[PDB]
């Protein structure tokens, strides 16, 4: 059965690069759409982007930008960098498939000066 | 025990085309069994029907021999947990297969290979109590991939053939309550397949939907619907036919309403008992009822105007026994006097041919996919499109009914590889077998309104079973016509001509089945029917050129009723590599054996759903408003048949070499078939010199439900006025030097240098400062990375010295080599001037020759000029141009000239003149299997870094080299070089399209002339 | 983009009692209506797709109708496993968006 599970940075400093990784057990990345989904902390969810087979990316208006979704096929994972972080990209971040029935377990990700 | 494996397949009914399946419930169209009428009419979801999809257990075997009678009763250990739907072969049992025409196993009808591959499926569940008390609890596969047998509670079922159309079995006397389960056992490959042997995948399983349906025990068996009208569709009347089945008691009657939304239109009643039919009497357990509508809203693809039928089977006292309904659409499809009529006026089909592929999960359908297939569509100018060739999943048709899209709905009947094609299909003993094929796609689909064309399947030649099934469709529903391709495309058993590839201006007269243009096609003494190609403008790659012919005829030809491009999708798989990354796969790529490579890929959108370029000369030559530009009045004229421009805007514009100067915007009040009138403010003219251009486009303000608000449905541009530049330069302040030696000529003038290689004969290199410009020197090309047509079907093995690819290769044009005739250089007065020639030649042949000039000025300025001669008994060559490898790589590219798009000289309709600004990942098209592409014509400048090129050419610029791509075999393998490959060209051939299996280059688009003439300006910034 | 609203935010029920959720479209989104249900600390889980559509797995006390711009998720006798948070997402147009979510508490 195919299980997802975000790794990454818990906390980052405003205007650096935000990187999470998405490591797919299971099958294969090529088997699938693969998608970053956030929920900032007042419970609004925000749907970043995904990348199909083909390649091709669909990014959220939204993020300006500063997003890009890659794969890494022979590690069997995929990617999200988010550049110039501020305070408003403080949220818990999930990786899922494009179907919506596989998630990761989600991971806060805090953006402070500090 | 008579259940047992043992017994059930020794009879080997997949080796049999006398049985194609076993206790398998009759077709009709879809039922749902709803318990209340209003469900019924807003289409809720009915409790009655269950979905049996979801995670399943699978176990694959070699042969369906290896299975084991213990399957039948209990799970097996090692089976899997997989998911249903699903292709077996997307998840890894064996491989898929591509082929094309040549059958997959070995041609022995009916016989199959010993080796066959099954898969056994299993399902455990409940059933709830209340389904056994009463009714009928029936069970349904949407399809299964070859052939199947069922036990339900270890006990036999049935047998079914047919992997397009869904099988029903009733499994009311095999349930018990509580815990059920099933024991499905799929054949790969079994008689059925010798029906089957379209150009695709070859796969296999349970891959459309499984559900369950629990009927009453006196219920609707089926139901037709149908529309008169009269002269001028001012009033309607609604058919409805409805059978049922039980016991028939007196009590019993039928309610068919029609509903407009909340608004109930009308609605009748009765009971049982038809007319007197003949000398026995009627029907007793049939009705049919008539429901006037005055001024109905018509159904057409431009709107969809639907409406609800609501089927209810009751008894007298109000009692409602079971309720089915489907939604309607009023339309009359007619074929008169030649011509193809939709409600009365004459259709032009904008088509394409679509199959059912999915990269991920392979033949398997969801709803978003359809959905946004069918968007692209309709955003892209598309009217239809064509089930290629078989049924498709259920969803397609209410889809197309809903957003409008004109259907032709074809039968899963395939016999390509048969020799001759005849084979069977003249064969009594498979008309049975093909007989089901058609009969069952027809109950099943005949309600949708969307379907308006019903074809007898593909490329099975011409036999007396078409003849008979032609006419079976006649008798039963004459609300459509019916065509069929196969034998010549004009058949007696076809209403329509409709051929594949024909061209539009010359014929291909092979033996028996010639394909004449399509002009004369018409005229041929006798002819009278309507022509719409099947398959026409194979988008296979770098292709679509000469897609404008078509239109031009479509637009002339009154009987030339348009087509259905060939196709929407590329037929390719994805696959992963050693870091689980992944990348599109191809024909042969799973080890498949034997296959036909790239052949799969023929989509006018990738896999993902992400376009190619030809899309756009697609969208643009099918754009439902065409243009005139008298003086300066615009005139508009509406291809609409049934909706006025209310949802539309003109903007207009006039820019002079780049440079607006004047915009407007005009809201179009047209109706179909109208034209509007537009004329203009006075333009404004200025002194400048260069070229002005006026440029339209037509938008719809307001979002429609497959179109977002601001969608561009079509445009045009002309150029106006041109005013030529008389000025000469500002004489150069400094004067370049010119330093002589054995090795190569230097030019220098300020931080710049020059060299020109005296043993060569080339431009070797250049500097800005202390930076060198070039990886490579700058010289003549005649070649290109072969497109998929260059190369059409010639292989290592099997050489076709027709296609271009194998003259050019022939004739020595990829491996000429150069020849120094001459290198000078001079002084002007104000200008250095270098002088070169050389040969290029192959085994004493002298291909073509080159002839430049390059003179640098003190203004830091190289003007080339060049000049080349072709011999005239060589084949044309490719291109004719210069390119170098830059030592830059910048993020951006901007040009003057055509685009924004990808675009070849008999493919560049679509595409506008103006001041184009992009990345330069941009400049490169990923065409899966690698060739020349990106190109850009009628540039008039391009700036890349510092770099600056002008004149009137054509080019494109990316990090891989002709070599590179033309020694890929998958896009996926390419590596990004040194720096930048630029490759400009004076000329360039046409990629031709009308086929992909010959020559489809018109000879408009070669390079035939013998002298080639050219110049440019190379600068800097 | 598409905005889509759900109402109310916040409902009580007593378990047994059974519910409708709301969510409704700036514009026709045809059948492209997802529902998710999303408890603390815990990743989305999806009830129902494209409106209507069942989900393997998913308790079948839940179901979905509409189509258009108006969307409905009922519950037909509440469970205690069911309070958390609701939000539709519609997968018409991109980019995709979800509602605001409507918190289902008990009373």
């Amino acid at each position: 059965d195919v299980q997802l599970q975000e790794s990454g940075p818990s906390l980052v400093k405003p205007s650096q690069t935000l990187s999470l990784t998405c490591s797919v057990t299971g099958d294969s990345i090529t088997s699938d759409y693969w998608s970053w989904i956030r929920k900032f902390p007042g419970n609004r969810l925000e749907y970043m982007g995904y990348v199909s087979y083909s390649g091709s990316t669909y990014y959220n208006p939204s993020l300006k930008s500063r997003i890009s979704i890659t794969r890494d096929t022979s590690k069997n994972q995929y990617y999200l960098d988010l550049n110039s972080v501020t305070t408003e990209d403080t949220a818990t971040y999930y990786c899922a498939n494009w179907d919506g029935d596989y998630w990761g377990q989600g991971t806060l990700v805090t953006v402070s000066a500090a | 025990i008579t259940d047992s494996l043992a017994v059930v397949l020794q009879r080997r009914d997949w080796e049999n085309p006398g049985v194609t399946q076993l206790n398998r419930l009759a077709a009709h169209p879809p039922f749902a069994s709803w318990r209340n009428s209003e469900e019924a009419r807003t289409d809720r979801p009915s409790q009655q029907l269950r979905s049996l999809n979801g995670e399943w257990r699978f176990a694959w075997f070699p042969a369906p021999e290896a299975v084991p009678e213990s399957w039948l009763e209990c799970d097996l250990p090692e089976a899997d947990t997989v998911v249903v739907p699903s292709n077996w072969q997307m998840h890894g049992y064996d491989a898929p297969i591509y082929t094309n025409v040549t059958y997959p196993i070995t041609v022995n009808p009916p016989f199959v290979p010993t080796e066959n591959p099954t898969g056994c499926y299993s399902l455990t569940f409940n059933v709830d109590e209340s389904w056994l008390q009463e009714g009928q609890t029936r069970i349904i596969f949407d399809g299964v991939n070859s052939a199947f047998h069922l036990w339900c509670n270890g006990r036999w079922v049935g047998y079914g053939q047919d992997s397009r159309l869904p099988s029903e079995f009733d499994l009311s006397a095999f349930l018990r309550a509580g815990e059920n389960r099933l024991a499905v056992m799929v054949l790969r490959w079994s008689d059925g397949s010798y029906l089957e042997d379209q150009d695709m995948w070859r796969m296999s399983g349970i891959f459309r939907d499984v559900s369950l349906l629990h009927k009453p025990t006196t219920q609707i068996s089926d139901f037709h619907v149908a529309t008169r009208f009269n002269d001028d569709f001012s009033r309607a009347v609604l058919e409805a036919e409805v059978q049922m089945c039980g016991e028939l008691r007196d009590y019993l009657r039928v309610t068919v309403s029609l509903w407009q939304g909340e608004t109930q239109v009308a609605s009748g009643t009765a009971p049982f008992g038809g007319e007197i039919i003949d000398e026995r009497g009627g029907y007793a357990d049939r009705v049919t009822l008539r429901l006037n509508v005055e001024n109905p809203k018509l159904w057409s693809a431009e709107i969809p105007n639907l409406y609800r039928a609501v089927v209810e089977l009751h008894t007298a006292d109000g009692t409602l026994i079971e309720a089915e309904a489907c939604d309607v659409g009023f339309r009359e499809v007619r074929i008169e006097n030649g011509l193809l009529l939709l409600n009365g006026k004459p259709l032009l089909i904008r088509g394409v041919n679509r199959h059912e592929h999915h990269p991920l999960h392979g033949q398997v359908m969801d709803e978003q996919t359809m959905v946004q297939d069918i968007l692209l569509m309709k955003q892209n100018n598309f009217n239809a499109v064509r089930c290629s060739h078989y049924p498709n999943h259920p969803l397609w048709y209410t889809l197309c009914d809903r957003y409008g899209l004109y259907v032709v709905d074809e039968a899963n009947i395939e016999t390509h590889g048969m020799v001759p094609m005849n084979r069977l299909t003249d064969d009594p003993r498979w008309l049975p077998a093909m007989s089901e094929r058609v009969t069952r796609m027809v109950q099943r689909d005949r309600n949708h309104p969307s379907v308006i064309i019903w074809s007898l399947g593909n490329e099975s030649g011409h036999g007396a079973n078409h003849d008979a099934l032609y006419r079976w469709i006649k008798s039963v529903d004459p609300s459509r016509p019916v065509q069929y391709e196969g034998g010549g495309a004009d058949t007696t058993a076809t209403d329509i001509i409709c051929p594949m590839y024909a061209r539009v201006d010359e014929d291909q007269p092979f033996p028996a089945v010639p394909k004449w243009s399509i002009k004369k096609w018409l005229s041929l003494p006798g002819e009278t029917r309507p022509l719409i190609l099947c398959e026409y403008a194979h988008a296979m790659g770098n292709s679509l050129g000469g897609f404008a012919k078509y239109w031009q005829a479509f637009r002339q030809y009154p009987r030339l009723q348009g087509g259905f491009v060939w196709d929407w999708v590329d037929q390719s798989l994805i696959k992963y590599d050693e870091n689980g990354n992944p990348w599109s796969a191809y024909g042969g790529d799973f080890g498949d054996t034997p296959n036909d490579r790239q052949f799969c890929m023929n989509g006018l959108v990738f896999a993902d759903r992400t376009p190619h370029p030809a899309l756009t000369e697609a969208k643009h030559q099918q754009q439902f408003f065409q243009f005139r530009l008298s003086g300066q009045t615009i005139e508009v004229t509406s291809e609409y048949l049934f909706r006025h421009s209310d949802n539309e805007l003109l903007h207009w514009m006039v820019a002079l070499d780049g440079k607006p100067l004047a915009s407007g915007e005009v809201p179009l009040d047209v109706a179909p078939q109208g034209k509007q009138l537009i004329e203009l403010p006075e333009l404004p003219q200025p002194e400048s010199a260069g070229q002005l251009w006026l440029t339209v486009r037509v938008v719809q303000p307001n979002a429609t439900a497959w179109s977002e608000a601001g969608h561009i449905s079509a445009w045009q541009q002309w150029r106006l006025a041109e005013n030529l530049s008389v000025t000469l330069p500002a004489a150069s302040h400094a004067i370049p030097h010119l330093t002589t030696s054995e090795m190569d000529f230097c030019i220098e003038l300020g931080n710049k240098r020059w060299q020109f290689n005296r043993q060569s004969g080339f431009l070797s290199q250049m500097w800005i400062g202390d930076k060198k410009q070039l990886l490579t020197p700058l010289r003549d090309q005649f070649t290109r990375a072969p497109l998929d047509n260059d190369i059409g079907v010639s292989e290592a093995t099997r050489i076709d010295p027709n296609a271009w690819v194998e003259r050019w290769k022939a004739a020595g044009h990829y491996q000429a080599e150069a020849a120094l005739l001459q290198c000078t250089a001079d002084t002007l007065a104000d200008a250095v001037l270098i002088t070169t020639a050389h040969a290029w030649q192959h085994q004493g042949k002298t291909l073509f020759i080159s002839r430049k000039t390059y003179r640098i000025d003190g203004s830091g300025q190289m003007a080339i000029t060049v000049d080349v001669e072709v011999a005239s008994d060589t084949p044309h060559p490719a291109r004719i141009g210069l390119n170098c490898q830059l030592a830059q790589v910048a993020e951006r590219v901007n040009w003057l000239g055509l685009g924004p798009q990808e675009n070849y000289p008999d493919r560049l309709t679509a595409a506008c003149f103006d001041r184009w600004d992009l990345p330069l990942s941009d400049m490169y098209t990923p065409y899966v299997f690698p060739s020349e592409n990106g190109l850009r014509c009628g540039t008039r400048e391009l700036n890349y870094g510092p770099h600056q090129w002008r004149g009137d050419f054509q080019f494109n610029i990316s990090r891989y080299s002709q070599q590179q791509l033309m020694e890929t075999s998958h896009r996926h393998l390419l590596h990004a070089e040194e720096g930048t490959w630029l490759n400009i060209d004076g000329f360039h051939m046409g990629i031709g399209g009308d086929d992909s299996w010959s020559p489809s280059v018109s000879a408009e688009f070669q390079l035939s002339a013998g002298r080639y003439h050219y110049q440019l300006v190379w600068c800097q910034k | 983009d598409i905005v889509l609203t759900q109402s109310p935010a916040t409902l009580s029920v007593t378990p047994g009692n059974s519910v409708s959720l709301s969510c409704r479209a700036s514009q026709s989104i045809g059948n492209d209506l997802h529902w998710y249900q999303q408890k603390s600390h815990e990743s989305p889980r999806l009830l129902i797709k494209y409106a209507s559509q069942s989900i393997s797995g998913i308790p079948s006390r839940f179901s979905g109708s509409g189509s258009g711009t108006d969307f409905t998720l009922s519950i037909n006798s509440v469970e205690t496993e069911d309070f958390g948070m609701y939000f539709c997402q519609q997968s018409n147009s991109w980019p995709y968006t979800f509602g605001g979510g409507t918190k289902l508490e008990i009373k």
